[PDB]
């Protein structure tokens, strides 16, 4: 049988606040034209 | 009304709360409480409590007193521990020290049945096992010990002494019929000055009998029946209080 309080004996460590997500990685850049031959 | 708490009715209100003794061990008890109390020149001695151990060989406590006094605005009874592993013979339970004590605090889980025992802590520090049991059963007993309100009365002398004209307490499903001992009888501190969600109260009115449950110790138990007008409390399980009571409101 079991009687008491709903509980178990293990050590109890409360939830942290939950993790942030990631943005997007930087694969995405702007390409340019060739510049210039300045003399 | 009653003039000591009796150890058969304490048994039969708190069965259902799970605070139980074993058949060899009531009657050992129901033999054996009047012989020490008889031994020491104490009015008063009842069990306490039953420590739950590790190898099986429980820690019964009983505790006695002669005469309550007040003495600087509060109720000090003067009391003596006993403990024992069979009902039978019953050993005294040294007081400890303060800083024995707070290393006491530091040991948990229970401790385990053999009181030789000696707990390592931090130089190195050896703590035996009858100084924890003394140092947690003296944290309960600090903690929480109910009697109904006004059931007590000062008197010649100021000895707090019962109070024979007890009327019994009114709304007793609510904490302001309940005290602690170590309150004085005349003073309006009760139950409902400490903190707001460590004590739970059931109440059958039919029956006319209240149940006062301790959250910050979960074995601690105390009945009161309005008819009868008898009151009594009890403690069951390791002298550990749940710290993290929060999250379990």
């Amino acid at each position: 049988v079991y009687v008491g309080w709903g509980v178990k004996n293990a050590p109890f460590v409360p939830l942290p606040p939950p993790p942030v997500a990631q943005e997007f990685a930087w694969g995405e850049v702007e390409t340019q034209e060739l510049e210039l031959k300045p003399a | 009304v009653q003039l000591e708490p009796n150890i058969t009715l304490v048994l039969k209100h708190l069965a259902s709360c799970g605070a139980v003794v074993s058949a060899e061990q009531q009657a050992a008890l129901d033999h054996s409480i009047p012989i020490k109390r008889i031994e020491a020149g104490l009015r008063s001695l009842t069990l306490w409590g039953r420590l739950t151990t590790l190898n099986g060989k429980d820690y019964l406590v009983a505790e006695g007193y002669n005469v309550a006094s007040s003495k600087e605005g509060a109720a000090v009874y003067e009391t003596k521990y006993f403990y024992s592993q069979d009902g039978a013979r019953w050993s005294d339970l040294q007081p400890v020290d303060s800083e024995t004590a707070t290393r006491c605090a530091r040991i948990k889980g229970m401790l385990s049945g053999d009181p030789a025992k000696n707990y390592e802590l931090e130089l190195v520090f050896q703590i035996p096992e009858l100084a924890v049991l003394r140092c947690r059963v003296d944290a309960i007993a600090t903690a929480t010990s109910v009697i109904p309100t006004d059931s007590t009365i000062l008197n010649a002398a100021s000895q707090v002494v019962p109070n024979r004209l007890f009327a019994g307490a009114a709304y007793p499903e609510k904490l302001e019929s309940y005290q602690h001992r170590f309150s004085l009888p005349g003073s309006g501190v009760t139950l409902s000055q400490d903190l707001r969600g460590t004590w739970a109260v059931q109440y059958d009115a039919f029956k006319g009998v209240a149940q006062v449950r301790s959250l910050l110790f979960p074995g601690y138990f105390f009945y009161y029946a309005a008819n009868e007008l008898t009151w009594g409390s009890l403690y069951v399980g390791d002298g550990l209080r749940n710290n993290d009571l929060i999250f379990m409101l």
